[PDB]
């Protein structure tokens, strides 16, 4: 019958390895790097574009940085077409949250059904798992500001600042050299830029080749802000802390 | 029909008569409207023979499952709530059945409770079910206290259920006794009203509205 | 390679090997024919007696569909009536919705279009026998042979299983000899000569003959098995010519 | 009986790589030259009309669909992978817009629809990918005029201009020089017969040439009149004839 | 060797495998002897052990008054296509008020037997029967097959060294044939056949399974003190 | 049918 | 449906896919469980090279199932997931049917019997996840440890210990718990899943999480300071 | 059931609910709670259909006692109320309806302000100073209308609510065997044992 | 791979016969039926001492008449016992009696081929099923995953069971009282068993008409262990 060709994605390895997670995260270590970095006034998300091309409309696109809700954003790091499945999913998952109760939906709730789904995957269905890591910048009334990121494995943990997609390793390294917990926004800005431009496989950073997004609470008095940063937004930002 | 279980001291008290109708025909005197779930369990039968007399057997099935899986004789409140949404899964079906849940166990003590087939579950100390309840209450609450002697409850439980066996057309036949203690459920023999009603009637010198 | 392995696979010659394997199922099994006649057609077919043990004229090979159509069939025997059961139903529901009863026609497309269906999935195993089937109907008489791979045309005459080359070549004379048509009657005692004639390929065990036949004029349009004085003088008829 | 391929067909390798979405590319990238240029006042969308026989009537066979009034889509790769693609990308712009909003869907809206449709493929039980790239141009009152290209994966980006299949990389090359922010829909269509021009190997007119633009709205092809609101549709297919006048000033 | 992993699989020659290897399992199986007169059908089974501390496997299963089978091989789907058999001739009673015909049960296991030999997933039955009934056209025994394959018989015997049993009924075939009003003499034939089948081993008390239906006689299995008398 |  | 059958027996009687989600287990972080006289404690390992994390809002090592019961693991992070709320609604559905919330026995039995249906269900892979299931039945002051791992065997343990280099840790539990004399108070239970972890762990720092269950649902985790006066006491008396 | 009242006041919720079960001429019990605690802060009173009302009340407690386990978290009165009302709007336009009408009075931690909510069988939510369901409305809300002063104390509520009461007892046909009163504060949920 | 309900060139179903090599992994466990009742024992096999050896729970009660005893992978287990007391009490139900040993043991064995491609794999346990009624009496039942059962009048499974057979097959006579069978099961298992037995590492049980299925006290057996050691020292 049709056993003959059942590639059996949702196995061990003798070690104890689930192959098609293992390979998706390999698959993602190739992709765009995405860094989420958390200040005590707001959550930077910054994200670096796939090699981009010169005949790419630039303003009116949306690859890395996504709105959940008008509170949480997520950056994406992998199979963009993965991606818009698993966001349309935890748009309505927020949507159904207010529907239920009349409050906006705790950040981590939206977090933990949206790797539950990815870990289902993994476990039944014999079908392929979402080649996509995802960062949520998102704010609630109960933990405030809240960086997490999710992976194929549907395994999901918080972060003060972390990196998706490819050099992670040498990401992480300047993240952890050069954070601190008293950071600002606008720090917090500047060492996401300053990141991505060294990690970079570019020959130069710049506007085009990026997408950038702040959650503050910078609105008026007590309520929070989604800024999805214009392409001229970008390159202000990227003339102001001095990259070009 | 007309079944009543109290609480007092000595445990708890559980009278039925046996009779079961069909209109005003009088189908039988000698019905069995307590089930002995367990030696600790009881169940008391008002309203549909059928339904009663099907579900409670059923009931008795669940408890020895219980004790088989936890290897723990079930509590009455557990009991009872089997029963009680089961039940009330077939709300609106037109089941009719008013039951009493009479046992001990270590946890509760002697409980009682009330289970009827539009879904209500009462915990309570004093209970009477059927068409003569009220007959019942009338003897029973004007009679009720809780220092009664396992003799005296044993009495009024049976004297209680043949008022109303007088009075009430639908009831009579015989009075069945029990008594719910720590140790278990005691049987307290099957009493005719033919004989005890003029037994009762001359030692107590009451039913006086009777032609001697 | 590997694409014998799984059925519904086309080889690069552009073949369904799992088909072809079943064929050799079919060359396997005992000899069965088709003689189209006059006004009907007759069914014969070849039965090993294996042992003594075996109860003569009840181990019955060919089947009845509906209450005119003879089917018979060499290869995996179970394989044979499992198709002949799809036939009864597929008669019954055209009976039920059309009134009439089916036609050979008809009828062969619905024996024809399963059949293929059993080679267009891996999930299924082709059919294990080539089916000769017929009857009488409203257009007159039709003969038909079903083969694994779905593939049926009407026939003068068939033949199928071991002794299929030497049926074939016995049928092709008659065809020749006998251009304005056969008898009923007489098509029932080639039909014995052409298994006797057959049985030569399979000479070890010695056989018991089985025949059938629709006719509009000797069986008024409905199948009948050929038993009793018509059997035996059909079976006489054969053991003359042998010899 | 029955589909028991309830597994993925697509599944990772070692080194990451998507197979079935990489061969599907590689069919891509042996499919016929098509391209797309945004004008400031329209889109052009442009293919060859690769004729499998001479005998073959190339008018029966469009590779360029309208998929709503102000909505079309040409490809380069597999056709019937793409006509059963325009079929539900036709029936998704009613069931999943229309039929709720009263209004056709804006162009972002029908890709992603599209896009959803083609990432299934790589995903669900017993299929493979669709072997298309399709290029979506379309206008809609609050986003304007948008070009759109879409992948096997199911991924797509918006374009100023892009080729695809055969010869993008020299096409793509050609557009970078030709391409500014100030075109006009005419110098658009005028590039567009450029570009196309060296990848079509044979003979190039209007017969060869299958071209359509997403530009004004046109009265005289709504079919009725007495509705001041509806103006007509943008997508229009440019004519044998049309095509052929504009060879001629090349 | 390549075309043996499951039952929808022809091998290059037209065999199925898996079908064979089920047939396998019988042989491997406890020896079981049938054989008929005109008046009554006798089942005789060789019933086998673990060792001498376990029960004898029983071989014999009742499907209706006048009907029942022996089994040789896998004795769960034995009890499954009896169960089948079981349902088949009680439906006949309950909606026809009809015994079932032993050659109507036998066109029904054939039926069933068929259509695990065609399907993937499931598997062949790795059992085969002999099936001994009384209905209105006298005495039968059938041997099942889980190829699917049921043949109407005189008497045979299915499992290890039934080779012995049936050439031994091939010869007498004959004599009991004609044990016709005579229950006892049709059974000292069939365990007198059984006997051929023997190695090193014979028939005791707690060994010997026998079972018999007839003209006056519903179908009914003799196994302990019951069977003494026949040894 | 009965009652109690 | 995915009806496939992943989990299937070899030749020699073993059941690779239930015995490969284990090697899953010996890869996850090392999770401790010492049960004293009238408390039990779950201590779990954090690894150290995820710095830059925000502790307040990533998933706890140790989960409440009920008010009464808590369930730590060793081994897939998401897979534990998905028995953690299982285990939580059985919970509550036990309370609303028996009028009197679960045993830990009963809940790891539940816990157990869903790891177990997993490895004899088509289309499912194991759990690559063993738990210990640890709190006080209703009305009762008698501990309760629990262990279960992806084959569905379940046991009940005075201290156990799972995960990696667990069999370290298990070696020292060993000859360093009495069972004539378990841990008479909460110090002592503490300290002494503290110590097993610091055979294994690395730093005694933010690597070392400790939950402190007591009975009538008295659950309390201990803060980094409260855990690091433990590590700096032992540390003192080690240096003899 | 037939009884339930509630009364938010300054800095707590009161809820008073009838103590009388009967069935058809006996009243079977006399010292029913008509009542669930859904979480510390938060209470439920319920009257309606005989079975309905408690199958109910419990299926809410359950889940809101889940949502509390999961998130370590307890859910706000208006979040509560919003769930109940969506679970009793599906209801009436189910197969069988869930016939209970309920009282949820909750002390919201995070504002400290007490909530009372008045949702009938439909999926009828509002938020109130004082609510009451059945016929005790008809006497109880033009009361409050008089005496009801919005920064009243807990005290001066339970005099306001005994104003009610003897009201009811007054006029009222049947016999509903006094009221079980409990109060929801920012120190959870009491029972008043001697009213 | 390869189908899970294929057959090997010799007659036999592959995941059957390599779910017998995991029940042979399995720790030991005995059967005795006399005509005073019937003993069940297992060997406990604790993997570690910290594991409380009281938790082990190898032997179950399925009604008040019939016992179970386990060997192999016993999560396996669960679902089975669960399936033999729904049918036992459900046959009570249904007919209000006590439910025939061999009913009830072909019961549990019509789930064991209930697989393929129902559940994934057969089971990889065998159960001694042991019990009493008022037709055949005491009952001893080997129930494998095969779907096969055998009564026997001992048997032994697990890891030193072909040892532990042979002991059985010199040692049974048709009139052994319960005390003698008590002893031999502790005899056979101590001989089998890799750690010393004791109290805490082996359990006995019995199904006795008057009192039903009662598993023996840690206090009882180890009388019984005491008992047996005398008695061998003593010749």
């Amino acid at each position: 019958g049709s056993r003959r060709y059942d590639s059996r994605t949702t196995i061990f390895s003798p070690e104890g390895r689930l192959y098609q997670v293992e390979y998706a995260l390999e698959s993602i270590s190739h992709a765009g790097t995405a860094i989420g970095i958390m200040a005590s006034d707001g959550i930077v998300l910054a994200a670096e574009r796939k090699v981009t091309s010169t005949l790419l409309e630039q303003d009116t696109s949306t690859e890395k940085l996504y709105k959940l809700n008008d509170k949480i954003a997520v950056a994406v790091a992998g199979l963009t077409a993965d991606a818009e499945i698993l966001i349309n999913t935890a748009r309505i998952h927020a949507q159904n949250y207010l529907k239920t109760y009349n409050e906006d939906i705790p950040v981590e709730i939206l977090v933990r059904r949206l790797s539950d789904i990815k870990q289902g995957y993994t476990q039944h269905g014999g079908l392929r798992p979402f080649g996509v890591s995802f960062i949520y910048a998102g704010y609630d009334d109960r933990y405030g500001y809240q960086l997490y990121t999710s992976n194929p494995s549907g395994n999901y943990t918080g972060w003060k600042a972390i990196s998706v997609g490819a050099n992670t390793s040498a990401a992480q390294t300047l993240l952890q050299m050069d954070y601190k917990d008293d950071m600002k926004v606008d720090d917090a800005i500047e060492l996401a830029l300053k990141t991505l431009s060294k990690t970079t496989d570019s020959s130069a950073l710049t506007y085009d080749r990026l997408e950038f997004a702040t959650i503050r609470k910078g609105a008026n008095d007590g309520e929070v802000y989604q800024k999805i940063f214009k392409p001229q937004e970008i390159k202000d930002i990227l003339v102001k802390t001095g990259i070009t | 029909t007309t079944t009543l279980a109290f609480r007092f001291q000595g445990g708890i008290i559980v009278a039925v008569d046996s009779r079961a109708t069909a209109g005003n025909w009088v189908a039988s005197q000698t019905v069995k409207k307590v089930i002995e779930i367990n030696p600790f369990l009881l169940g008391t039968m008002a309203g549909g023979a059928a339904d009663c007399q099907f579900w409670e057997t059923w009931l008795g099935s669940q408890c020895r499952l219980h004790e088989l899986r936890e290897k723990e004789r079930i509590s009455v409140a557990a009991a009872s709530k089997i029963l009680s949404n089961l039940v009330y899964q077939y709300k609106g079906a037109g089941l009719s059945m008013g039951t009493m849940i009479c046992g001990y166990t270590r946890k509760e003590g002697p409980t009682i409770y009330y289970v009827d087939s539009d879904g209500t579950r009462l915990k309570g100390d004093i209970f009477c079910v059927g068409s003569g309840q009220t007959f019942a209450y009338g003897v029973l609450d004007s009679n009720y206290k809780w220092d009664l002697s396992v003799e005296d409850a044993l009495y009024l439980g049976k004297r209680s259920i043949l008022a109303a066996a007088h009075r009430d057309a639908y009831s009579g036949g015989s009075v069945n006794l029990y008594h719910v203690t720590e140790d278990g459920w005691i049987y307290h023999g099957n009493h005719d009203v033919g004989e005890l009603f003029w037994k009762v009637k001359e030692e107590e010198g009451s039913f006086n509205n009777v032609i001697g | 390679t590997g694409y014998d392995l799984s059925n519904s696979v086309f080889s690069p010659d552009g073949r369904n090997f799992q088909v072809e394997y079943a064929v050799k199922a079919v060359e396997n099994g005992t000899t069965s024919i088709g003689i189209k006649c006059n006004d009907g057609v007759v069914f014969a077919v070849e039965k090993l007696i294996t042992s003594k043990l075996l109860v003569p004229q009840k181990n019955v090979k060919i089947q009845v569909v509906d209450r005119h159509i003879g089917c018979v069939y060499s290869g995996l025997i179970p394989d044979g009536r499992h198709l002949v059961n799809r036939g009864r139903e597929e008669a019954a529901s055209f009976k039920k919705l059309y009134k009439t009863p089916i036609p050979i026609p008809a009828f062969a497309d619905r024996l024809g279009q399963y059949v293929q269906a059993h080679t267009l999935y891996n999930s299924v195993r082709p059919f294990g026998v080539s089916t000769i089937f017929g009857g009488v109907d409203k257009n007159g008489a039709h003969l038909y042979m079903l083969e694994p791979s779905g593939s049926y045309w009407g026939y003068k005459g068939a033949a199928t299983g071991k002794g299929r080359q030497s049926a074939k070549a016995e049928l092709e004379k008659l065809v020749d000899h006998h251009p304005e048509g056969l008898s009923a009657r007489e098509a029932v005692k080639q039909a014995a000569k052409i298994i006797y004639l057959a049985h030569e390929d399979n000479k070890e065990k010695d056989f018991e003959l089985e025949i059938s036949w629709c006719s509009l004029s000797e069986t008024n349009g409905l199948h009948k098995f050929v038993k009793g004085d018509l059997l035996q003088e059909a079976i006489d008829f054969a053991q003359k010519e042998i010899n | 009986m029955t589909d028991r391929y309830s597994f993925s067909l697509t599944t990772f390798s070692p080194s990451g790589k998507l197979g079935q979405i990489d061969y599907a590319l590689t069919a891509v990238k042996q499919g016929v030259t098509s391209l797309g240029i945004k004008a400031t006042n329209g889109v052009v969308i442009a293919t060859e009309k690769k004729s499998s026989s001479p005998l073959a009537m190339s008018e029966t066979l469009s590779k360029v669909s309208l998929l709503t009034p102000d909505i079309g889509a040409v490809y380069s790769g597999m056709g019937p992978d793409y006509r059963v693609l325009v079929d539900k990308s036709r029936k998704v712009a009613h069931t999943s817009y229309k039929r709720i909003y009263g209004e056709y869907p804006p162009t972002k809206l029908l890709v992603s629809e599209v896009a959803k449709i083609m990432q299934e493929a790589t995903q669900s039980g017993g299929v493979r990918p669709f072997g298309v790239s399709l290029l979506i141009a379309g206008h809609d009152e609050f986003n304007g005029f948008s070009l759109y290209q879409v992948d096997p994966s199911g991924s797509y980006f918006p374009w100023k201009a892009t080729a695809i299949g055969k010869g993008s990389v020299a096409a793509k090359t050609f557009l970078e020089k030709r391409w500014n922010d100030e075109l006009e829909l005419e110098d658009a269509i005028h590039i567009a017969l450029l570009t196309l021009k060296e990848s079509v190997e044979g003979e190039f007119n209007g017969d060869t040439i299958e071209l359509a633009i997403i530009g004004d709205e046109n009265p005289d092809l709504l079919g009725y009149t007495g509705i001041p609101t509806d103006k007509g549709p943008r997508f229009r297919k440019l004519t044998s004839q049309e095509i052929n006048d504009r060879l001629e000033a090349l | 060797n390549n075309y043996d992993g499951d039952t929808v699989t022809f091998s290059p020659t037209g065999r199925l495998f898996q079908v064979e290897y089920a047939l396998e399992a019988i042989k491997q199986g406890s020896v079981t002897v049938g054989l008929r007169s005109n008046t009554h059908a006798v089942l005789v089974a060789l019933k086998r052990n673990a060792d001498e501390l376990s029960s004898y496997q029983k071989k014999i299963i009742k499907c209706d008054e006048h009907m029942g089978l022996s089994l040789a091989g896998l004795a769960p789907d034995a009890r499954v296509l009896s169960n089948y058999l079981r349902q088949q001739c009680n439906y006949s009673s309950l909606v026809f008020n009809r015994k079932l015909a032993v050659e109507r049960a036998g066109h029904l296991l054939c039926d069933k037997a068929q259509k695990n030999t065609q399907s993937y997933g499931g598997r062949p039955y790795g059992v085969g029967l002999l099936i001994i009934g009384y209905d209105k056209s006298g005495a039968h025994l059938l041997e099942f097959q889980p190829s699917g394959n049921v043949t109407e018989l005189y008497g045979t015997a299915i499992g290890a060294r039934s080779q012995g049993a049936k050439t031994y009924l091939e010869r007498t075939l004959d004599t009991f044939i004609k044990i016709d009003g005579n229950p006892d003499e049709l059974i000292k034939a069939g365990v007198e056949a059984i006997s051929q089948s023997l190695r090193d081993e014979s028939l005791t008390v707690d060994n010997l399974s026998i079972a018999i239906v007839g003209k006056d006689t519903p179908f009914t299995i003799y196994d302990g003190e019951a069977v003494a008398k026949y040894i | 049918f009965l009652y109690x | 449906g995915y009806d496939r059958a992943l989990s299937i027996f070899s030749p020699d009687g073993h059941i690779f896919q239930v015995e490969y989600a284990l090697e899953a287990v010996k890869r996850g972080t090392c999770a401790v469980g010492v049960k004293g006289k009238n408390c039990v404690v779950l201590g779990c390992e954090r690894r150290s090279t995820l710095k830059l994390q925000d502790t307040r809002i990533t998933p706890s090592k140790v989960s409440k199932i009920d008010s009464h019961v808590v369930l730590s693991f060793s081994g897939l992070n998401a897979d534990s997931r998905i028995l953690i709320e299982k285990a939580r609604v059985e919970a509550q559905s036990h309370r609303l049917t028996l009028e009197d919330p679960v045993t830990v026995e009963y809940l790891t039995r539940y816990v157990a019997g869903v790891q177990q249906r997993y490895t004899q269900s088509g289309g499912v892979r194991p759990f690559g996840v063993s738990t210990l299931i640890a709190g006080f039945d209703p009305r009762d002051d008698e501990p309760k440890l629990y262990q279960t791992e992806p084959s569905g065997i379940y046991s009940s343990w005075s201290a156990q210990t799972i995960g990696r280099n667990s069999k370290t840790v298990r070696e020292f539990l060993e000859k360093n718990y009495d069972r004539k004399e378990p841990p008479a108070t909460v110090e002592e239970c503490v300290k002494l899943t503290v110590r097993s972890l610091l055979e294994v762990v690395q730093t005694g720092a933010k690597n070392i999480e400790i939950t402190v269950v007591k009975p009538d649902s008295d659950i309390v985790a201990l803060s980094s300071e409260e855990i690091n006066q433990y590590v700096t006491q032992i540390e003192q008396e080690k240096q003899e | 059931m037939d009884i339930i009242l509630g009364i938010r006041v300054q800095d707590s919720v009161i809820l008073a609910s009838s103590k009388a079960v009967t069935r058809g001429i006996s009243v079977l019990k006399d010292s029913d709670d008509k009542t669930r605690q859904l979480s510390p802060h938060t209470l439920m009173s319920f009257a309606g259909e005989a079975g309905d009302t408690v199958q109910f009340a419990e299926y809410i407690q359950a889940n809101i006692q889940l949502y509390s386990i999961r998130e370590d978290y307890e859910l706000s009165p208006q979040a509560v109320s919003s769930f109940v009302r969506q679970e009793l709007a599906k209801s009436i336009r189910s197969r069988r309806p869930y016939q209970v009408n309920v009282l949820i009075g909750g002390y919201d931690k995070k504002k400290n302000k007490p909530e009372l909510y008045q949702i009938d069988y439909l999926g009828t939510k509002v938020e109130l100073p004082y609510g009451a369901h059945g016929y005790s409305g008809f006497y109880t809300f033009s009361l409050l209308d008089h005496h009801y002063r919005p920064d009243m104390t807990t005290e001066e509520g339970l005099d306001l609510l005994k104003l009610c009461v003897q009201e009811l007892e007054k006029r009222m046909p049947m016999d509903f065997k006094g009221v079980i009163v409990k109060i929801v504060d920012k120190d959870g949920i009491r029972q008043v044992d001697d009213f | 791979d390869r189908g899970v309900s294929t057959f090997s060139p010799e007659g036999r179903l592959f995941q059957v016969e390599y779910s017998l090599e995991a029940i042979k992994l399995g720790s030991t466990a005995i059967g005795i039926a006399t005509k005073e009742g019937v003993v069940l024992g297992v060997e406990k096999r604790a993997t570690s001492p910290l594991l409380e050896s009281d938790s082990i729970e190898k032997i179950v009660e399925i009604d008040r008449h019939i016992g179970c005893a386990m060997s192999g992978l016993t999560a396996d287990a669960r679902s089975m016992i669960e399936h033999a007391r729904t049918a036992a009490v459900t046959h009570n139900l249904y007919y209000d009696e006590d439910i025939n040993v061999e009913s009830l043991t072909q019961s549990v064995c019509d789930l064991a081929l209930r697989f393929g491609e129902l559940m994934s794999r057969p089971f990889g346990v065998a159960l001694l099923i042991a019990g009493h009624d008022a037709d055949d009496g005491y009952q001893l039942f080997h129930a494998e995953p095969s779907g096969t059962f055998y009564r026997y009048n001992a048997k032994a499974i697990g890891s030193g069971s072909e040892g532990a057979q042979a002991e059985l097959l010199n040692e049974w006579h048709s009139s052994l009282t319960l005390k003698e069978a008590e002893l031999l099961v502790l005899k056979i298992l101590k001989q089998v068993m890799e750690e010393k037995l004791d109290e805490n590492n082996a359990q006995l049980s019995c199904i006795t008409k008057q009192d039903g299925f009662k598993i023996y006290d840690n206090e009882k057996t180890a009388e019984l262990i005491k008992e047996l050691k005398e008695k061998e020292a003593a010749e």
